[PDB]
RNA sequence: AGAACCUUACCUGGUCUUGACAUCCACGGAAGUUUUCAGAGAUGAGAAUGUGCCUUCGGGAACCGUGAGACAGGUGCUGCAUGGCUGUCGUCAGCUCGUGUUGUGAAAUGUUGGGUUAAGUCCCGCAACGAGCGCAACCCUUAUCCUUUGUUGCCAGCGGUCCGGCCGGGAACUCAAAGGAGACUGCCAGUGAUAAACUGGAGGAAGGUGGGGAUGACGUCAAGUCAUCAUGGCCCUUACGACCAGGGCUACACACGUGCUACAAUGGCGCAUACAAAGAGAAGCGACCUCGCGAGAGCAAGCGGACCUCAUAAAGUGCGUCGUAGUCCGGAUUGGAGUCUGCAACUCGACUCCAUGAAGUCGGAAUCGCUAGUAAUCGUGGAUCAGAAUGCCACGGUGAAUACGU
RNA sequence: UAGCUCAGAGAGCAGGGGAUUGAAAAUCCCCGUGUC
């Protein structure tokens, strides 16, 4: 991916980071196993104008070192090959051929 | 005195405790017949008794974990074969020659990558 | 118990970990402490499968596996000298310990 | 579309991660690219500092980085002065702080890294490919290694027609992991295209030493 | 669906044009880049320019279309046939 | 096949009667690894078949597939230019194994509201040499006595 | 009809 | 290894230009906060708020914003420019080199001939003699034993027990993860050129390579990838760069490729009911208990995990269950109605419910895999992931038929 | 006289689809083949 496409990552978490404490409480509300009326209904009128960014499904798993969108890994970071790289060279703690 | 043996065919590890008796072959604490169903499984734990003397003089305790019946019922029958050599050092050969003592190495194969199973590969176009 | 601290020693490696171990028992024995046994617990080992071609051919994978090995060792008698000594105790830097009292 | 790396086939027996800092799933994501980034700044900064291996150990609530650095007909002098002033601002990128060693590198010629490093500056100097390959061979061959295969690929030449050129004198098995055979990569961004350069240098069979000891 | 304990959703910027609308009885079509929006009580008899994608298809809210969004009364695609 | 010379497997015999032919026609009849529901039908389609005849299970079951057994086939050799099909005897292994396949194939064939229902008269037919499964012993000999000709060169 | 009136009840009308 | 928006590179609607990212100096403002409103949102106005910290009182590190410059920028171009990784022939047994010799010479020889082998594997032979990348072994996993170690794992010998390893007790055993041991063609006999090898046989958990997995020789295909990235040259650069609102990537007269599920009575449901492995889990898994057709939800224990949680194994069995019917087969499709995921569920999610109940009764020519725990089978798990698997990857359970032979 | 070429609206040829072809003709199958 391009270096454009990571900038506007790294911009979605952040943006999402600033109101995450707005966001938890703001839904919390929206919940509470049935709530009031129009309190909820306000509630959710706040979230629409609240940036889009903040929201957590806005972002993008992307390598942190090239920032493909794709073949992710939560586990090591890195990527598809990324992970293979490092691990290739030597850099993962314990990573190898697995022959069960 | 107690008789151990170690019993494994797919993933079971059987302890059987050999004592005299009125059979009474115990499984988990549950009976013989409440323990197994289809007929085969309970024949073949018997197989080493009949084929030798003590088919039902002595006892079997049995106590077995992991897998399923096959695994569970070849496991037990493996144990109490070689607790039965153990006892006597002499039943090797009639056990012997019944392929009793040998431990079956068969496992399940791992799957691989390319293969939905072990050797079964994704139907193949030849243009 | 009676104060009892258990030590799970962790690492990655099937060799570092057992070096470290002895380590962490021999000093407990020499000062006197009674160690209970480096009890082997089952190593985890997580299994990723990942494509090895930046495009098509899904068939060239490759299997990698993590081998987490995690030892532990209990001291039923928790002497001050020797819990102490144990604390400002370094250990090999390839292995990672949770020290938990429970 | 073949032949593995043999390094990380003999990660686990024989050769040695350069990263030994166990983890969870959480911390080490983080870790792993604050490694990436400090490797990759000390290798420009000292990439005439003849860098062989910069071993990167994470302590508890430490990170002690090591370097197999010497001199490639430089220097060893203030180096370490460098390195303190370097580590200062590189302790920062990660936090925590930092210890450093230096793992002189006797013999350079026996490591596959220093060698195709050496290579890869001749090419940026525009050096007859071939005799290159002759020199680092000759070297390894006198100073003592079981085999050496060095291969080149590339634009060699300067035509626009690929290659890939490798001579092999003595013994330089792939297929024992009982070996002790380095393949380091270099990408020599020469004028045209990108050479790269590998280089095997089967030290001799670890039999006894088993892993790196 | 969306969930029932929510109740429905609706876009400010257009939420905001129909309360204008209404209390001055205009008849220009109301033009909004949204389509997440549901079908109000309050938005009957009005005109509203859908955007497609590239245009603004003017539909005319009747009663029947109370409780749908407008999502589902403005098409994306021109398919016409393949032959 | 080309050079690995095989043995020949062992089989349990059946639990119930203690007969490698018996275990061996569970196992071609058993579709999907389900021995249990195999057996089941087997046994009640042969209490069908010995109270419907009198003889006992295993003697009723032996004559059914002697009725029907062939001892000759036809194998195919590339002769010459042209293949022909070469009349061969087949072995009393082999003969053993093609009776109790046709005998299951006929049996899915017959429509009745039970297969146990279907094996019981397929086997009483058998044993009377009619049915659809004795049918083919005699195609598969007609066969082979058409091109009793050719019976100077086999494999 | 019921298009206004499912609406009625099933949202709470703020 | 997972398009609702995100992604997205696409369209299109509107913003924009030393640029979002990138430096360099001056410049201004601490930064930063909180809110208002223009507006589809970008962008655009407003305010209030703080105004720092470093020493020093200048300069600062910053940061945010202006301008100038140089530059930035392209998932633009070229895989017939490359690196790099990868497919492939093929885990096929080959490929070579040195030196000598021979032949004018390209070459040959070695490397082949007679044996043998999964093998250029070994043996005789021999103008070759040596060597090396392969093969084999060295690795991991499984199979049996030992030692070491008893956790929360274990419960034999213990007695008391609530019958619950539960709880004392213990270390037997299971289990586990370290050290090991062990199969070697070794042994025994036979065959073979007194060989290599083979053959049977004993012993032995295990026999010839015990079973897998890892490991791909020199090279081939100017194979594929510039959209991972790097990179060479060209081209672009108020735009082929960038922002953001909506759509497209799920479009459908159409053909193929790969899955799934059925065409039934091995079923078909009902109830009772037995037995697994492998995993994953901290804003996560979530016991429970309560409510809800269900889906769910409340309620909230514990659990960083041999402890707790996902969690139900299902194939199977026990009796009953209907009678070949488009069926109590199968059962797509829809007309709706709930929950749940998420700014957000229409385009274009997933699950639960109502109602609907098709095609389909084993599929022409053709064509696939597979030779053992394999095929066939039946679950479960896991990565990806807000949510979204018949895909992939794993893990159990059950469990065949057949090989004369070339 | 089925789109040709002949029939009394049949057959074949040609049409489409599936095969088979490194790949195309050829061939194999399946289907559609008309105001007499
Ligand atoms: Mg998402
Ligand atoms: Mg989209
Ligand atoms: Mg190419
Ligand atoms: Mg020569
Ligand atoms: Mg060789
Ligand atoms: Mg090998
Ligand atoms: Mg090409
Ligand atoms: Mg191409
Ligand atoms: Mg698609």
């Amino acid at each position: 991916a391009k270096q454009s496409m990571k900038a506007r990552e790294v911009k979605r978490v952040a943006l999402a980071d600033k109101y995450f404490a707005k966001r938890a409480e703001l839904k919390a509300i929206i919940s509470d196993v049935n709530a009031s009326d129009e309190d909820r209904w306000n509630a959710v009128l706040k979230l629409q104008t609240l940036p889009r960014d903040s929201s957590p499904s806005r972002q993008r798993n992307r390598c942190r070192q090239t920032g493909r969108p794709h073949g992710f890994l939560r586990k090591f970071g890195l990527s598809r090959i990324k992970v293979r790289e490092a691990a290739m060279r030597g850099e993962i703690p314990g990573l190898k051929k697995a022959s069960w | 005195n107690q008789y151990y043996g170690t019993g494994r065919r797919k993933s079971s590890a059987a302890r059987v405790f050999i004592k005299p008796g009125n059979g009474k072959i115990v499984i988990n604490q549950r009976s013989l017949e409440q323990y197994f169903g289809r007929e085969t499984a309970r024949m073949v734990v018997r197989q080493p008794l009949e084929l030798v003397d003590m088919v039902e003089k002595l006892d079997l305790y049995i106590t077995v974990k992991g897998g399923g019946i096959s695994g569970q019922a070849g496991a037990i029958r493996h144990g109490i074969t070689r607790a039965l050599m153990e006892y006597d050092e002499s039943l090797r050969s009639e056990l012997r020659k019944a392929g009793f003592v040998t431990r079956d190495a068969r496992q399940v194969e791992r799957k691989k990558v390319g293969l939905r199973k072990a050797r079964r590969r994704p139907q193949f176009s030849k243009r | 118990q009676n104060q009892r601290i258990r030590i799970r020693l962790k690492a990655f490696d099937h060799r570092l970990i057992d070096q470290a171990t002895a380590e962490i028992v021999e000093t407990a024995k020499r000062t006197g402490a009674q160690v209970r046994g480096p009890i082997p617990l089952p190593t985890r080992k997580e299994r990723f499968t990942v494509l090895i071609s930046p495009h098509v051919n899904k068939d060239a994978r490759d299997q990698y596996e993590i081998r987490t090995h995690l030892r532990l060792v209990d001291i039923v008698e928790p002497t001050e000298k020797t819990v102490d000594a144990l604390m400002r105790l370094d250990l090999a830097a390839g292995v990672d310990v949770q020290i938990s009292l429970g | 579309g073949q032949k593995v790396h043999p390094n990380g086939i003999r990660l686990g027996i024989v050769k040695p991660w350069n990263s030994t800092w166990f983890a969870n799933t959480k911390e080490f994501a983080d870790n792993l690219d604050s490694d990436f980034k400090v490797r990759q700044y000390l290798t420009k900064e000292l990439a005439k500092a003849s860098v062989s291996r910069i071993v990167i150990e994470r302590p508890a609530k430490s990170i002690r980085v090591t370097i197999h650095t010497a001199r490639p007909g430089i220097v060893i002098g203030k180096k370490g002065e460098d390195v303190e002033k370097l580590r200062k601002v590189v302790a920062d990128i990660a936090g925590v702080p930092a210890q450093i060693n230096i793992a002189e590198v006797r013999k350079p010629e026996l490591d596959a890294k220093l060698v195709a490093d050496s290579i890869t500056s001749q090419l940026e100097r525009r050096v007859m490919f071939r005799r290159a390959m002759k020199r680092a061979v000759q070297n390894a061959m006198r100073l003592g290694a079981k085999g050496i295969k060095v291969e080149v690929s590339g634009r060699l030449g300067g035509a626009e027609i690929a290659r890939t050129e490798w001579y092999r004198e003595g013994r330089v098995p792939l297929h024992t992991l009982r070996a002790d055979i380095d393949y380091n990569t270099s990408e020599a961004h020469t004028t045209y295209g990108v050479i790269g350069v590998k280089v095997w240098i089967f030290k001799g069979e670890i039999l006894g030493g088993m892993a790196a000891v | 669906p969306r969930s029932l304990k929510k109740g429905p959703f609706i876009d400010l910027h257009l939420l905001k044009k129909v309360e204008k609308a209404v209390e001055s009885g205009d008849k220009k079509p109301l033009r909004t880049w949204s389509r997440r929006s549901t079908i109000f009580p309050n938005m009957i008899g009005l005109t509203i320019a859908v955007h497609n994608g590239r245009q603004h298809v003017p539909v005319f809210v009747t009663d029947e279309m109370v409780g749908h969004k407008l999502g589902e009364f403005a098409p994306t695609r021109t398919y016409r046939g393949h032959a | 096949p080309r050079r690995r010379v095989i043995g020949q497997r062992k089989i349990l015999p059946d639990p119930k009667f203690g007969s490698e032919l018996l275990a061996k026609f569970v196992n071609i009849l058993m579709v999907d690894g389900k021995k249990s529901t195999a057996e089941s039908i087997v046994y009640s389609a042969l209490e069908t078949l010995a109270q419907r005849s009198g003889k006992s299970e295993l003697e009723a079951f032996e004559v059914a597939l002697e009725n029907v057994r062939p001892t000759v086939e036809v194998k195919s050799r590339r002769v010459g230019g042209s293949t022909y099909q070469v009349p061969v005897e087949v072995r009393p292994v082999r003969r053993n194994a093609l009776a109790m396949r046709w005998i299951v194939e006929a049996a899915r064939k017959r429509g009745d509201k039970s297969m146990a229902l279907r094996l019981a008269n397929e086997l009483s037919d058998a044993a009377e040499n009619k049915g659809t499964a004795v049918k083919k012993r005699e195609d598969v000999h007609r066969m082979a006595e058409a091109n009793k000709a050719f019976a100077h060169y086999r494999w | 009809g019921g298009r206004v009136d499912r609406f009625n009840k099933r949202f709470n009308i703020p």
